[PDB]
């Protein structure tokens, strides 16, 4: 059972840090904001950028 | 413009009578895709069987193992594009008003010469 403990310790070594990308998050946020902007423009007729 | 045919073609150019669509494909094949080639798109569940012309590519390094993103028929909405459009419209308006300030000042300037002409003619008539 000692090697089970050794493997569990080695598996506890792993850093609990999960790097998450920022460029894709920004692009998705921009797309959703654009959807909201288009909705608001449509509800205002055409008195906006387009 | 003054004639009616030019106005008709301008009006035809001024509107869009078809839905605005943008297509995005995640491609993971071995064949590379260039910026000019036109591919054939077949996708039965989405009812696609056509020819697609590439308009946008987001490629990765050949050793990066990642997928490729390819766009057709213009791009998705996005906000930074809207901000760029607003900024360029603002710049155009700014240059327009800067020009028209000088134009109005010249209109004031062009008035004094004609005032002088009127005064000279009034003196001559007397």
């Amino acid at each position: 059972l000692a090697r089970v403990e050794n493997l569990l310790e080695r598996l506890l070594q792993k850093n609990p840090v999960i790097k998450m990308d920022d460029k894709v998050v920004a692009e998705v946020v921009s797309r959703n904001q654009a959807n909201s902007f288009d909705q608001y423009n449509y509800t205002m007729g055409g008195a906006a950028y387009s | 413009i003054t004639n009616n045919d030019d106005l008709l073609i301008f009006a035809k150019k001024q509107i869009l009578d078809v839905p605005e669509t943008a297509l995005t494909i995640a491609y993971k094949g071995k064949e590379p895709v260039s910026e000019r080639d036109v591919w054939y798109f077949i996708h039965e569940p989405m009812g696609f069987e056509t020819e697609v012309k590439v308009t946008k590519i987001k490629s990765s390094h050949p050793w990066s193992k990642k997928f490729q993103e390819i766009g057709f028929s213009n791009s998705r909405r996005d906000m930074v594009r809207i901000q760029t459009q607003i900024a360029n419209q603002v710049k155009k308006a700014s240059v327009d008003t800067n020009k028209i300030n000088s134009f109005s000042s010249i209109a004031m300037n062009a008035y004094d010469s004609r005032i002088l002409t009127e005064v000279v003619g009034v003196v001559d008539g007397d």
